[PDB]
C-alpha cells in the first residue's frame, strides 16, 4: 500500500511545477551527465543539487534512464558529509521510481548497497536470489544504519522480498509437488522473525558510537 | 632430522613400515616429546576431533583425504590406535610420526587398546612378530603408549576422551594429578577414563566390557557443570552412522574406523572443530581396496 | 567417439544432477573430467552452464574434494584465458580470504598456489600478492605458515621488483612467531627465497 498510496494525487502542486519548470528545455541533464557529477574526484555537492533537483519534476515513466546512475552511486552518498538534502531526494526519486519499476528496482539497489570489500562482494545478487533469501537486502554496507534515507529505501525493499518469499515459496511448493505446508509455514514465520530481530539490533546503541 | 622424518612419512603414506632403528629413533624421541604433555593437554581450536582408527590403514587414509593431511589440518585422536586392524603397525607408526614432526599439528591421546595386555590378546603382538620377527617394536610402541596423554581439552569447554568418567573423578585437577606412566590398570580412575562409556541409565553402572563403568546423564551433567564444560566427545563405542550424541547432546561419540572390523558395515565420521567452536561432522565410507 | 553437442544433449544435465551427490568419489570423478568438457566446451557455454559447480566445489566438506577442485582451476584457466579467470574465478577466490572458517582460507591458499603459474606475472604480483600478505596476521598458525609456504612458491612467479620489497619483511616477521611450525616454513621460504 505504501507503494500505491504515493501515487495519490494532493493538491495539483507537482503537475503545475513540473509544467513551469520542465518546459525550460535544459536538456543538459542526462544519466551521462549525472554520472559525471558523481564520478568527480574533487566531488562537487552543488551540481548534483542541481541534476537531482531537476530530477524530481520529471514524471516515474521519465525518470527510466536515471535509474541505473542513481542506484549504483549510493555507496558516495554514506560517506560522511553528503547533504541531507542529497539524500532525501535521492530517496524521493527511489520511491518514485519504485511506481514503475520495483523487481528491477530493488535488485540494483541491493547490488548498489553492498559492502563493496571485495571487487564483486556478490553483485549477481539476482531477483531469484532475493526471493529464496530475503534476509540479503539487511547485508548492506552497514552506514546506512544511520542514515535514514537509505533506512527508508532497505525497509521498503525488506518488506518486499519478505513478501515475495511467501509467493515464490508457494510457487517453488505447487512446481515441486508433481506435512510441506506445515515446513513452509514454519520457514515463512522464522524468516519474519529472524528479519524482525535483525531490524531491532540496527536499532541498538551499538557500542562504537556509545563511547 | 626433519628431513629425515619428512622421508619416513612419506614412505609411511603407502603402507611401508619402518625398520627397528628408525623405530628407535621415533618412539624414543616421541617420549621425549610426550614428556611434557601433561594429562589434560590443551588443545587449541581449530582441530578435527577423530574417533577409533583401530589399525585400519587405509581408513586412515581415507580419513586424512576426508578431513585434510597434517600439518594443514590439526588433528587430536582419541585412542585406539592398533588391535585387529591389518596393518596396526603402519597406523601407530605414520601417527606417531606425525606427532614427532608436527608437535603442535596433532595431539594423540592414549586409548583403551594402548594396554600391553590389550595389544598381547587381540593382534597387536602378533602383528608386530609377523611383520618384524623380533617383539622389541611391541614393546617399544608399549612404552610409548604408557606417555601418551590421557586427556584433551579444547578451550576449556570440549573436554576430548577416549573412554568415559570415573565414579573417582569429580575434577580435571584429579585427571591432572594422576600418575600417567604407568600400565593401564583393570581398576582405577585412569581405567575408567580409558575404558568407560556413556549408558541411558540413571547414574553410574558396571561396564559389560568387565572394565570401566557406565554412566547416564544426570553424570554427564553433573561433570560438565562442575567442571565448566559444554561438551565431553568420546571415541570408545562403535557407531553406526560415524557420530552419535548422547545425553542431550553432552556427550558426543565418535567412530572413526568405517567398516569395522572390515565385517560391521559402519559409516565413520569426524568431528570438524571451527575457529569458534562451530562443529561439522564430515562422515565417510570405508576407502576402496585394490 | 560421440561428440560434445550430444554429450551436452543427453549427459551433461545427469552428471551436473550427481555433482552434488552425497558420495564424494562420484564428485570426484566429476571434477577430473571436467578439463575433458572444458575442452571442446566454448567459454560462453561453460560460464552459463559449468562454473557454479566449479566455484561451489572450492567450499565443499571434504578435503579431496577441494584439492581436485584447487587442481581443476589450473586446467581451467590454462584453457580459457587469464580474462575469463579475472572476470569469474578471482572474485570468488578472493571471497574465500575473508571467510571465518580456517580450512576456506588453506583452500584459498591452495588457489593461489595453483594460479599463481597459470596467471601470469602482473596479474599475479598485482592480485594474488597482497591478499597473502595481508592474511600473515591471521590468529590461527595453519594459515600462517601455509602463507609461509605459499610465498616460497609464488615467489618465483611474481614480479621480482616487489620481492625484496615486500615478501621479505612479512617473511621475517613470521620468522619471529610463536609456533614451531610457522618458524620452520618462513625460513624454509626465506632459504629457498633467498
Ligand atoms: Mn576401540
Ligand atoms: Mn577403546
Amino acid at each position: 500500500v505504501d507503494d500505491w498510496i504515493c501515487e495519490e494525487e494532493i493538491t495539483g502542486t507537482d503537475a503545475l511545477l513540473r509544467r513551469m519548470l520542465l518546459t525550460n528545455n535544459a536538456k543538459n541533464h542526462s544519466p551521462k551527465q549525472l554520472q559525471e557529477a558523481f564520478s568527480a574526484v574533487p566531488v562537487n555537492n552543488t551540481q548534483v543539487m542541481q541534476i537531482i533537483e531537476h530530477l524530481t519534476l520529471l514524471s516515474a515513466s521519465e525518470l527510466i534512464p536515471y535509474a541505473e546512475v542513481l542506484t549504483s552511486n549510493m555507496s558516495q552518498l554514506l560517506n560522511s558529509g553528503v547533504p541531507r538534502r542529497i539524500l532525501q531526494t535521492v530517496n524521493k526519486l527511489w520511491m518514485v521510481l519504485n511506481t514503475v519499476m520495483p523487481r528491477r528496482l530493488w535488485v540494483m539497489t541491493v547490488n548498489a548497497l553492498q559492502p563493496s570489500i571485495k571487487f564483486v562482494r556478490q553483485q549477481k545478487y539476482t531477483q531469484n536470489d532475493l526471493m529464496i533469501d530475503p534476509l540479503i537486502v539487511l547485508r548492506c554496507d552497514q552506514r546506512v544504519h544511520r542514515c535514514p534515507p537509505l533506512m527508508d529505501i532497505t525497509l521498503h525493499m525488506l518488506n518486499g522480498y519478505l513478501l515475495a518469499s511467501k509467493a515464490y515459496l508457494s510457487a517453488h511448493l505447487k512446481e515441486t509437488e508433481q506435512t510441506r505446508e506445515e515446513l513452509k509455514n514454519a520457514l515463512l514465520a522464522a524468516q519474519d522473525s529472524a528479519a524482525v530481530q535483525i531490524l531491532l539490533e540496527i536499532c541498538l546503541p551499538t557500542e562504537e558510537e556509545k563511547a | 632430522f626433519t628431513k629425515e622424518l619428512d622421508q619416513w612419512i612419506e614412505q609411511l603414506n603407502e603402507c611401508k613400515q619402518l625398520s627397528e632403528s628408525q623405530v628407535k629413533s621415533l618412539c624414543e624421541k616421541a617420549k621425549e616429546i610426550l614428556t611434557k604433555e601433561s594429562n589434560v593437554q590443551e588443545v587449541r581450536c581449530p582441530v578435527t576431533v577423530c574417533g577409533d582408527v583401530h589399525g585400519q590403514f587405509h581408513d586412515l587414509m581415507e580419513l586424512f583425504r576426508i578431513g585434510g593431511k597434517s600439518p594443514d589440518t590439526n588433528y587430536l585422536f582419541m585412542g585406539d590406535y592398533v588391535n585387529r586392524g591389518y596393518y596396526s603397525v603402519e597406523t601407530v607408526t605414520l601417527l606417531v610420526a606425525l606427532k614427532v614432526r608436527y608437535r603442535e599439528r596433532i595431539t594423540i591421546l592414549r586409548g583403551n587398546h594402548e594396554s600391553r595386555q590389550i595389544t598381547q590378546v587381540y593382534g597387536f603382538y602378533d602383528e608386530c612378530l609377523r611383520k618384524y620377527g623380533n617383539a622389541n617394536v611391541w614393546k617399544y610402541f608399549t612404552d610409548l603408549f604408557d606417555y601418551l596423554p590421557l586427556t584433551a581439552l579444547v578451550d576449556g569447554q570440549i573436554f576430548c576422551l577416549h573412554g568415559g568418567l570415573s565414579p573417582s573423578i569429580d575434577t580435571l585437577d584429579h585427571i591432572r594429578a594422576l600418575d600417567r606412566l604407568q600400565e593401564v590398570p583393570h581398576e582405577g580412575p585412569m581405567c575408567d577414563l580409558l575404558w568407560s562409556d556413556p549408558d541411558d541409565r540413571g547414574g553410574w553402572g558396571i561396564s559389560p566390557r568387565g572394565a570401566g563403568y557406565t554412566f547416564g546423564q544426570d553424570i554427564s551433567e553433573t561433570f560438565n557443570h562442575a567442571n565448566g564444560l559444554t561438551l565431553v566427545s568420546r571415541a570408545h563405542q562403535l557407531v553406526m552412522e560415524g557420530y552419535n550424541w548422547c545425553h542431550d547432546r553432552n556427550v558426543v561419540t565418535i567412530f572413526s574406523a568405517p567398516n569395522y572390523c572390515y565385517r560391521c558395515g559402519n559409516q565413520a565420521a569426524i568431528m570438524e572443530l571451527d575457529d569458534t567452536l562451530k562443529y561439522s561432522f564430515l562422515q565417510f565410507d570405508p576407502a576402496p581396496r585394490r | 567417439v560421440i561428440g560434445i553437442r550430444q554429450l551436452s544433449q543427453s549427459l551433461l544435465p545427469a552428471i551436473v544432477e550427481l555433482a552434488e551427490d552425497a558420495k564424494w568419489r562420484v564428485r570426484l570423478a566429476i571434477i577430473e573430467y571436467m578439463p575433458l568438457l572444458a575442452g571442446q566446451l566454448g567459454v560462453e557455454f561453460f560460464d552459463e552452464k559449468l562454473n557454479s559447480l566449479c566455484m561451489a566445489w572450492l567450499v565443499d566438506h571434504v578435503y579431496a574434494i577441494r584439492e581436485a577442485a584447487t587442481s581443476n582451476l589450473k586446467k581451467l584457466v590454462e584453457k580459457f584465458g587469464k580474462e575469463w579467470a579475472h572476470a569469474t574465478i578471482i572474485p570468488k577466490v578472493l571471497a574465500m580470504s575473508g571467510d571465518p572458517n580456517y580450512l576456506h582460507r588453506m583452500t584459498t591458499l591452495f588457489c593461489i598456489n595453483v594460479l599463481s603459474e597459470v596467471c601470469g606475472q602482473d596479474i599475479t604480483t598485482k592480485h594474488m600478492l597482497p591478499t597473502v600478505l595481508r592474511m600473515a596476521g591471521d590468529p590461527v598458525a595453519n594459515v600462517r605458515f601455509n602463507v609461509a609456504k605459499s610465498l616460497q612458491k609464488i615467489g618465483p612467479i611474481l614480479d621480482n621488483s616487489t620481492l625484496q620489497s615486500e615478501v621479505k619483511p612479512i617473511l621475517e616477521k613470521l620468522t619471529q612467531d610463536q609456533d614451531v611450525d610457522v618458524k620452520y616454513f618462513a625460513q624454509e621460504a626465506l632459504t629457498v627465497l633467498s
